[PDB]
């Protein structure tokens, strides 16, 4: 379904990314954090988890997760610990591996940044 | 056989629901005579391991020898309960919160405040002697009740379970900048109670909520990392500035305990 958006019709597939720029920024520059590129900069699962606590209305102690991760493997640590918050706030699963986010494979990141933004959208 | 069954679900009497949200179900009930309330939890992935667990850490919560800590009257394990819940008494002005800040009707006076400062600081006193220490209690505003008489209780209900997420925390406010950034067993956990009992104090002199214009999440990285602190209010007398100066060191080892600031509160009251 979403793989339809992804790779038949490159210029929504665009305007889908375009989409997910605006919804992450709205709640990362309160942090003073912008994104301007979804290839890599939720890779090492820090915006990710910063963003779950913005969308849910938490703050996650920093002795939670690596705040500056310093390996593959905290790195995936990270994504997998996001992903729990995901199913806190009552997300299904989500269908990647968390290695696939921190591979920076675009479809599994826009999938789960797509999947955040379908329940966020009105979060102020 | 097991040292407590824990209260029969079945009955307890489910007037009225009062809330819900992520962590669970507020009701208003009757159990045994005593107007109660009601916290049935929601828990994700329950198990018999955190079941065996909720079963061991509630009764530390039944806390009936001090008149500043509101006990648990117990709880329902699950099973064979449908989920595990929790009972107290019914408070009938509601937590210190929304006394403070949701009070439609009349605000308290200066002369109550250092009163309810009085009676929290006794009570948390009275928890720090307690061997060892009851994990997981966050003091703030919400888990501060107001009962009939007007006495301020530290709720032992409103604790955290050892199954509920420690990576969510959703009242950073009060929480002690060396308590966003490390574990509870890095960490001088009653001297990160006083920096609460310190916001508790600005609250009681502003009648603000602490941060209010921020998300919890901006509140605890910009506490954490960026300095932020409540600003000293204006126009207060230099020993309420002082005391709530000392309350809210950056080192955590030179805030005074709570037996000591309890003597400087009684002295404070006008009776
Ligand atoms: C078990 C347990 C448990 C666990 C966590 C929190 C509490 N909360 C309370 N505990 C005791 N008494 C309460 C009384 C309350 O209201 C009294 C009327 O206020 C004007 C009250 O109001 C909640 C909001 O209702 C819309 C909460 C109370 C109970």
């Amino acid at each position: 379904a979403f793989d339809t958006l992804f790779d038949h019709a490159p210029d929504k597939l665009n305007v889908v990314k375009k989409t997910l720029i605006t919804f992450v920024n709205k709640h990362l520059n309160k942090l003073n954090l912008e994104v301007t590129e979804l290839e890599t900069q939720f890779a090492d699962g820090v915006y990710l988890v910063l963003l779950m606590g913005l969308l849910e209305g938490y703050f996650v102690p920093l002795h939670s997760f690596f705040l500056t991760p310093d390996s593959f493997e905290q790195k995936v640590l990270n994504v997998s610990f996001a992903f729990e918050l995901m199913q806190d706030g009552g997300l299904e699963k989500p269908k990647p591996r968390p290695e696939d986010i921190v591979n920076c494979d675009l479809k599994s990141t826009l999938r789960v940044l797509y999947n955040l933004f379908t329940k966020y959208r009105n979060v102020e | 056989m097991n040292k407590h069954s824990g209260i029969d679900f079945k009955q307890l009497n489910f007037l009225t629901k009062l809330n819900e949200n992520h962590s669970g179900e507020l009701w208003k009930g009757r159990w045994q005579g005593n107007d109660i309330v009601v916290k049935v939890l929601k828990v994700r992935d329950w198990s018999t391991r955190k079941s065996r667990d909720f079963n061991e850490e509630c009764p530390r919560l039944r806390i009936f020898s001090h008149p500043n800590v509101l006990p648990v009257l117990g709880a329902c394990q699950s099973p064979p309960a449908p989920h595990p819940t929790l009972i107290t008494h019914w408070m009938p002005y509601g937590s210190l919160y929304n006394v403070l800040h949701e009070g439609t009707n009349f605000v308290v006076d200066q002369s109550q405040a250092v009163k309810f400062a009085l009676d929290m600081a006794r009570g948390m006193a009275f928890l720090h002697t307690l061997e060892p220490l009851i994990p997981r209690h966050a003091l703030n505003s919400r888990s501060v009740m107001i009962d009939e008489d007007m006495t301020a209780r530290i709720s032992m209900a409103d604790v955290k379970f050892s199954f509920q997420s420690p990576g969510r925390m959703y009242a950073p406010a009060w929480v002690a900048p060396e308590a966003l950034q490390k574990k509870p067993e890095d960490t001088n956990r009653r001297s990160a109670d006083m920096w609460s009992f310190a916001v508790l104090l600005w609250e009681l002199v502003t009648r603000e909520v602490p941060f209010a214009d921020l998300s919890n999440m901006e509140i605890g990285m910009k506490v954490a990392l960026e300095g932020l602190r409540p600003t000293i209010p204006p126009g207060i007398s230099p020993h309420v500035s002082k005391l709530m100066k000392i309350c809210m060191n950056e080192d955590p080892a030179k805030r005074p305990k709570f037996d000591m600031i309890v003597p400087i509160l009684e002295k404070m009251q006008d009776k």
